[PDB]
């Protein structure tokens, strides 16, 4: 969370196992796997999601639990970023060429 | 400095110090009485946080209340066990907490009243189910006496029971006073005449939140502060449903 | 005999070379219709081979592919060079004689010239599964509505062939014949032998047949 | 002389001796492979008998078959775990048994065929889901070749796979021959290329019952003998669904 | 003067003789015994010159229909 240092809210992060659709309500999300992340204590949270490999596949969804509480800011723009990396053990097999560059041209 | 309690499949972050008030100084237990040879009962995966919908607190709001265990009747697996068992018991852990700046003010009372019995709006009617419960949605008190077809005689300053509202601190209670606190915890054990009874038919206690000194705010700032409650069963049991026989 | 047999080991019941395909291509420009040719690796093409690999439900092996290639001119030059390119499954493939799919660096290729011992190389066990499946009983999609049997299971690469020389007067036509054998077989779970002649090359579809030949009478 | 096995919440009485045939001589297990640090999976209350509907056996009936695990897709808690998990595995214990007098005769073959792949009624069509499954209701073979819009090419004497029907005793099997037996037991472990896969998308094995010597009866007596099958999962597992993270 | 390596030349060694012969030689290359130091983020924009890092600006990623599921 990259908002101001007087902004406080609460978000409910959620994870759905593979082979199950995304939650359709915050009530639905809550009954799944969820981590209530309080912004105003923690400025970051790390979820480590097991069991990825390659549709069917999980979902990550973030939901308001409360609306953000402004100090007195007149534009209520607050932001959050997200970062990603492989965790611990990982494995790959069988080299092949990338799809994002197409031929020569010079 | 905080720690995050987790009951598995749910997590909530709490302030490190906030005190717990154990109601009557006894924790939830499993009963250990014998003579359950003719009425054996099994103990469980319901022991997780359930977070009810947040309510606004705004200047001049009069209060709220919910009734357990009939406020958790639609919640998860715990709602299924009011329907596949004829008898039950269960203590509770209740965290009430809220946001706030340092420019807000006011204080509220949090109290759990075992066996709160409500009046009726007219003094010869009888209150019905739909006016004394609202499921997992908060009910509310009202200032200014008004009639209703059934209704609870809410008034705030009688508390719907015809007693002084200033004397409700005899029951397990915590003050949440902005400028210090912003959270409270009450752990409430099972209190009833009989050891187990039907979940639907009876209510055990009524959580209530009554503002005394009302919300107000300095220049700028939000015009409401949200309140949230979170309730987790502890040490629950339900009647058996297995034959003691054989072929 | 005088000891336990060893001619009926799994390793000697399989692992014999067999012809599986042959194809033709000829020198010519990229305009020309046939000037490169391909074959998709499968073991269900040849009935005789197919019979002995449907003895088992699961197999894993490495394989050796040897191609022996001859050529002849037709009615009215330097030695020709042939390229055989293996494309692992999920790679790029060429659609014409000239593409950057023959210049790609992640597809093994063998350049070979006539008058030498025939080219070969082995391909190691390739599949994310732990065995090839010779019978499957599911659908491609996660709800049943896909394609029944032999979906993404039993998918292996494919070969491509072309001449490497420039076109020159007088067409040359080559015929390359492919020999195949597995090696280091391991089999799990046996099956009863197939009894009805194969129809499709992608289904287990069959036409009903008598169990056995008639006899003149059961009594001797 | 009998004993009654019980798996809790269910009981079935069995003949004392009838033998068990362990398919390939290995019992159901929980996998013990490591490198599940990045794909942890929990093991369970599904381990109880489920009794499928009985089918008539009458003189000139041609056979029956069911496909697992898609024949238990509507059964209890086990059907919920094909829908809240993307991957699973599970062995099985199958008791097939039947009534009969001593005036009946005939024998049937019981066999479990891993990866039974069915034909198609016309030799260029492709069979669809509804003709190769029927849920927990038995499907059936038919004598006499006949077309169908999709259909399985059932024939009995090709077994829907174009193999000799007399050679199906290569797979785990038991004969139930009246005048001796009246029951059989096959314990079938999980056999697949990959350690776990989607329950809905794939079928693991096809139970089949094929009469050889057909039912017949001496003077008087009932004109049918009922057959019943009972299947209980053993040592099941399903993929995780918990974060490995923290706040 | 960095990244300067030699160059190849090719010719026939026979004397000219009647009827031209044309040869095509194709070059295959592989390194061996690599050692790498200091990684870089992958290139994102198609190459232009063969001697410069010159590039034309490009979008970071494909469009989505909406960020919510």
């Amino acid at each position: 969370f990259c908002g101001s240092a007087m902004t406080t809210g609460k978000f409910l992060l959620s994870y759905a196992p593979p082979g199950a659709g995304a939650p359709k309500t915050r009530k639905d999300a809550m009954l799944g796997t969820h981590v209530v992340w309080d912004v105003g204590l923690q400025s970051s949270c790390v979820l480590c999601i097991p069991w990825i490999s390659q549709t069917n596949a999980g979902f990550v969804t973030c939901w308001y639990q409360t609306s953000v509480v402004s100090p007195a800011s007149n534009q209520p723009k607050c932001y959050m970023m997200c970062m990603v990396s492989a965790c611990n053990d990982f494995s790959v097999r069988m080299l092949r060429d990338t799809k994002f560059i197409e031929q020569t041209s010079f | 400095r905080v720690r995050s309690i987790t009951l598995g499949n749910s997590t909530i972050t709490t302030q490190e110090c906030a005190n717990v008030v154990v109601g009557y100084g006894e924790w939830p237990e499993y009963l250990s009485d014998n003579e359950a040879t003719a009425e054996d009962q099994p103990t469980v995966a319901t022991c997780r946080f359930y977070t009810l919908d947040s309510v606004q607190w705004e200047n001049g709001s009069p209060g709220w209340w919910w009734k357990f265990p009939d406020a958790l009747r639609d919640m998860g697996l715990f709602g299924q066990n009011m329907y596949y068992h004829y008898l039950g018991r269960a203590g509770y852990t209740i965290h009430v907490q809220c946001n706030a700046s340092k420019f807000h003010q006011g204080c509220i009372l949090v109290v759990c009243v075992p066996e709160a019995e409500m009046g009726s709006a007219q003094t010869s009617g009888v209150v019905n189910y739909e006016h004394i419960s609202k499921g997992e949605i908060a009910s509310r008190f009202t200032t200014t006496t008004t009639a209703e077809d059934h209704g609870v005689q809410a008034a705030v300053w009688n508390a719907g029971m015809g007693v002084g509202v200033g004397n409700l601190t005899i029951f397990p209670h915590q003050w949440i006073n902005l400028r210090t606190n912003n959270s409270a915890t009450i752990v409430m054990p099972y209190v009833n005449s009989v050891p187990m009874d039907n979940m639907y038919r009876h209510h055990n206690f009524t959580l209530m939140i009554i503002p005394f000194v009302p919300l107000d705010f300095s220049a700028g700032a939000s015009t409401y502060v949200p309140i949230t409650v979170t309730v987790a069963p502890m040490c629950a049991e339900y009647n058996g449903l297995r034959l003691a026989g054989h072929q | 005999n005088n000891h336990v047999r060893s001619e009926s080991t799994i390793e000697n019941f399989l692992a014999r070379s067999a012809c599986v395909f042959y194809l033709e291509y000829k020198t010519g420009t990229k305009e020309d219709s046939n000037s490169f040719n391909n074959w998709v690796i499968t073991t269900r093409r040849v009935a005789q081979l197919r019979r002995k690999l449907e003895m088992f439900t699961y197999l894993r092996f490495d394989m050796e592919i040897t191609v022996v290639i001859t050529s002849s001119q037709d009615q009215s030059a330097p030695v020709l060079t042939h390229q055989i390119m293996y494309v692992p499954p999920g790679g790029p493939i060429p659609v014409s004689v000239d593409d950057y799919s023959w210049q790609t660096s992640t597809n093994p290729s063998i350049f070979w010239t006539e008058g030498n011992a025939p080219a070969r190389m082995s391909i190691p066990f390739i599949s994310i599964g732990n065995a090839y499946s010779n019978f499957y009983d599911g659908w491609s999609h996660f709800s049943q509505a896909g394609v029944y049997g032999f979906t993404t299971l039993n998918n292996m690469g494919q070969l491509f062939f072309r001449h490497v020389n420039k076109p020159n007067p007088a067409a040359i036509t080559s015929v390359a014949r492919i020999y195949f054998k597995p090696k280091h077989v391991r089999a799990w779970v046996p099956r009863p032998p197939r009894l009805c002649p194969y129809i499709n090359s992608t289904n287990v579809n069959f036409e009903p047949k008598p169990v056995t030949e008639v006899r003149t009478n059961i009594i001797t």
